RNA sequence: AACCUGGGGAACUGAAACAUCUCAGUACCCAGAGGAGAGGAAAGAGAAAUCGACUCCCUGAGUAGCGGCGAGCGAAAGGGGA
RNA sequence: AGCCAUGGGGGAAUCUGGGCGGACCACCGCCUAAGGCUAAGUACUCCGGGUGACCGAUAGCGCACCAGUACCGUGAGGGAAA
RNA sequence: GGCGUGCCUAUUGAAGCAUGAGCCGGCGACUCACGGUCGUGGGCGAGCUUAAGCCGUUGAGGCGGAGGCGUAGGGAAACCGAG
RNA sequence: GUAAGAGGAGGUAUAGGGAGCGACGCUUGCCCGGUGCCGGAAGGUCAAGGGGAGGGGUGCAAGCCCCGAACCGAAGCCCCGG
RNA sequence: CCCCGUGGAGCUUUACUGCAGCCUGGUGUUGGCUCUUGGUCGCGCCGGCGCGGCUGGGGGCCUAACCCUCGGAUGGGGGGACAGCGCUUGGCGGGCAGUUUGACUGGGGCGGUCGCCUCCUAAAAGGUAACGGAGGCGCCCAAAGGUCCCCUCAGGCGGGACGGAAAUCCGCCGGAGAGCGCAAGGGUAGAAGGGGGCCUGACUGCGAGGCCUGCAAGCCGAGCAGGGGCGAAAGCCGGGCCUAGUGAACCGGUGGU
């Protein structure tokens, strides 16, 4: 499935793949942006 | 029929042999599993590729029980 | 009478001051999805051609 | 005989636009190593008047070689070449109006 | 005879099929003009507070661009001339 | 996707007028549409002449000769030999 | 007396029962223009070169720098520059 | 036939066009789900156009300019029956 | 005849795309009066009555455009703002036009196949063909991933309330015949397998050097920097034991500097 992560209060995406009906409605895994470094990532 | 199908050749094997100079990174051996093992100055990667970790000559160790290893004996 | 430059190539290939022919790497516009950071990072840059490189130059002409 | 080796791909962002080329002041790089070639007051008029300019609307002196102490008018200089000569003579800059 | 201008206007062919595109506003048909014909004294150029009708040659330039951005097509201003 | 042109529909103003400067707007600037004429530079070669590292009768024009003939086709038209 | 399977073409292979040709004479097929790219003979050299055209000549050349190639690259670009 | 027009026909449903069968005798069965045709003032979708909530670009503004929801909009198709 | 050529042409259709034709909405040609439903602005009057321009729709009537016709008519009669024609909208449209309608192939057709992975064929490097012999792929996982820690199978025999051919349990033998998501293979417990605790490196910026290779592509990869994760730490992490799980370029979608 097409899942494109997004940075909070900013603008930066990421390579992903959510799963269909499988237990996964919202994802909140960490990462590492360009501007500054390390910030929580919500789905959307 | 229902046959005549196949997957392209994967060209794997010992790439450097015992007593060849090699630079760092040189793929030493490409392999189906751990038909060989790393060892001295010799790393290995996702596929099981073994590769020099410093320039130097290669050598092959048999160790029975423990399996076969490959190393670079460095020098400069 | 005066060969015309091949615009298609102009539009996608530079001929370097020494004489090389540079292009953008293929494979980085939608096969894309999950491909290692490495994968698509590596696709980011230009490369150098070979025998077609000579074919290439033949078009880019008054160019 | 097949799908050509234009498998490669236009990067040349800004290929065109209907009315196309946008007139805009272009600068001709001339080194102050080919400047040493003489003595006086080097100016756009001169470098083109004979040698290494050629109607390229704008003179920009720069780069390699050693700067002969003298006036050298131009439309722009190199951070590096400004030095070279500023450390031995006059750097007078382009027009304005 | 050919040259010219206006009205009309193909296809083979190229694209290694083909339909857009190309061939080509060509071949040809028609009307008219004439020793030529057209064009012609800016409701212009296009970036310089610049040029100064029109036509022709050189150049600009295979550039700017156009293009199933394929095959291909392909200017102008400016500069040198008549 | 402006500019020029215009088949259909709506439809102004006369210099506080209009048009253009590549959607559009503001600025700046350019030009004055909806009447007409204008030589030269240019194109061509039936015609006359001059010249050829152009032909020399299977060549050169189809024709050096009584050839657009003889002959062939209802015809458009084809078209020699010498 | 010894020896000896036409010519061309086309073919894995032709004397070939494969193609073409009665014979002779004459006609008969890799050109030129522009632009590319190598090589080569030469002129000049960080330069080199003129196009139309004008003047000359009437198998004489010269003028003509507009312009082109080169002297800086890198970037999509702004830009920066021996980087 | 682009048109003007002509043929139909200087005819008028006992006529004219199309289609199939093919003197004459006896006859011609069932299946409208699909296709065609015919019918169906409802409904559904449906283009230009009308409409203009709402949003935009620009200007100091008056404005200029663009995008655009509901809603109205034929035939056709859907649907309903023969 | 037969095949072949990305040759031709005639024919067909619910092949593709047009074109004629035909149907159609708006609009120009295009006018008058009247009745009634909806809108519209001002006023009189407590969402409704009266009025005019504007109307949009629908009904009716008119005549003078336009059309037909009448012993030639600046007219009479019939039709009538319709039709016809112009522009434009969408439809139906082999009547017609241009074309398309793959390759392999012990001839072609029919059948089958077409990319990727595994094994054999393959002759002990690599690579090898056949309409040779056999099987898979077009996914799956946020726990099936990172790291720290911990434990080790299948099976055979003996024993156990249901159940014993095989649940779960104790014992003894048991080096791997299990497991490792899925095919096959190579690898593997001195873990890559089972269980836990914390976690998201299924990172950004790169990339010495190689494998492989006609090209394009594919593959491996130390290390540098940035900022992180688990660990006391040495260290390990740029997804998953590995090898399939895919698609140049154009054109376009969304979000950003
Ligand atoms: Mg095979
Ligand atoms: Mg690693
Ligand atoms: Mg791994
Ligand atoms: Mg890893
Ligand atoms: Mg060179
Ligand atoms: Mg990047
Ligand atoms: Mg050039
Ligand atoms: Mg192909
Ligand atoms: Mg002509
Ligand atoms: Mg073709
Ligand atoms: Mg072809
Ligand atoms: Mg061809
Ligand atoms: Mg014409
Ligand atoms: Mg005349
Ligand atoms: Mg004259
Ligand atoms: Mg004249
Ligand atoms: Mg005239
Ligand atoms: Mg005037
Ligand atoms: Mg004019
Ligand atoms: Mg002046
Ligand atoms: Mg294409
Ligand atoms: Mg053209
Ligand atoms: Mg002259
Ligand atoms: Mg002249
Ligand atoms: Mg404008
Ligand atoms: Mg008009
Ligand atoms: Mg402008
Ligand atoms: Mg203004
Ligand atoms: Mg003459
Ligand atoms: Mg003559
Ligand atoms: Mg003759
Ligand atoms: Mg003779
Ligand atoms: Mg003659
Ligand atoms: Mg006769
Ligand atoms: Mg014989
Ligand atoms: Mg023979
Ligand atoms: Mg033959
Ligand atoms: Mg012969
Ligand atoms: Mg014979
Ligand atoms: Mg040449
Ligand atoms: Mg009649
Ligand atoms: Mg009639
Ligand atoms: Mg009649
Ligand atoms: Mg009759
Ligand atoms: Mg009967
Ligand atoms: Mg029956
Ligand atoms: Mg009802
Ligand atoms: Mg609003
Ligand atoms: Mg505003
Ligand atoms: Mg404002
Ligand atoms: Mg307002
Ligand atoms: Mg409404
Ligand atoms: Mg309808
Ligand atoms: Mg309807
Ligand atoms: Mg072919
Ligand atoms: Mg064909
Ligand atoms: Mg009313
Ligand atoms: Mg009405
Ligand atoms: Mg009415
Ligand atoms: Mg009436
Ligand atoms: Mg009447
Ligand atoms: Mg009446
Ligand atoms: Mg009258
Ligand atoms: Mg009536
Ligand atoms: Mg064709
Ligand atoms: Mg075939
Ligand atoms: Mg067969
Ligand atoms: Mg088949
Ligand atoms: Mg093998
Ligand atoms: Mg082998
Ligand atoms: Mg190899
Ligand atoms: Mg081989
Ligand atoms: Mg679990
Ligand atoms: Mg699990
Ligand atoms: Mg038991
Ligand atoms: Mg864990
Ligand atoms: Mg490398
Ligand atoms: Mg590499
Ligand atoms: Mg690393
Ligand atoms: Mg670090
Ligand atoms: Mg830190
Ligand atoms: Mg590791
Ligand atoms: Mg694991
Ligand atoms: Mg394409
Ligand atoms: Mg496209
Ligand atoms: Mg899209």
């Amino acid at each position: 499935l097409l899942l494109e992560c997004t940075e909070c209060k900013r603008r930066n995406y990421a390579t992903e793949k959510n799963k269909r009906n499988t237990p996964n409605k919202l994802e909140l895994r960490k990462y590492c942006p360009w501007c500054r470094k390390h910030t929580v990532h919500r789905e959307v | 029929t229902k046959n005549g199908r196949d997957s392209q050749a994967k060209r794997l094997g010992v790439k450097r042999y015992e007593g060849q100079v090699v630079r760092a990174g040189n793929i030493l051996v490409r392999q189906r599993g751990t038909r060989f093992k790393p060892g001295k100055n010799v790393g290995m990667g996702r596929d099981f590729t073994l590769f020099a970790l410093v320039d130097g000559v290669v050598e092959f160790q048999d160790r029975g029980r423990l399996g076969r290893y490959v190393h670079v004996r460095p020098l400069a | 009478p005066k060969m015309k430059t091949h615009k298609g190539a102009k539009k996608r290939v530079k001929i370097t001051a020494s004489g090389k022919v540079v292009a953008m790497k293929t494979g980085k516009r939608h096969l894309n999805w999950q491909k290692s950071g490495k994968e698509i990072r590596q696709k980011g840059r230009k490369f150098v051609l070979a025998k077609p490189e000579a074919e290439r130059i033949k078009l880019l002409l008054p160019y | 005989g097949r799908s050509t080796t234009l498998m490669r791909l236009p990067k040349r962002g800004m290929q065109g636009q209907v009315p196309g080329e946008i007139k805009r002041p272009r600068y001709q790089g001339v080194n102050l190593k080919d400047l040493a070639r003489f003595e006086g007051e080097v100016t756009p008029e001169l470098l083109v008047r004979a040698g290494l300019l050629k109607k390229g609307y704008r003179l920009k002196i720069l780069g390699e070689g050693e700067a002969k102490p003298l006036k050298v008018v131009a439309h722009a200089f190199s951070k590096s070449a400004l030095e070279k000569l500023k450390a031995a003579g006059g750097e007078p800059v382009l027009l304005e109006a």
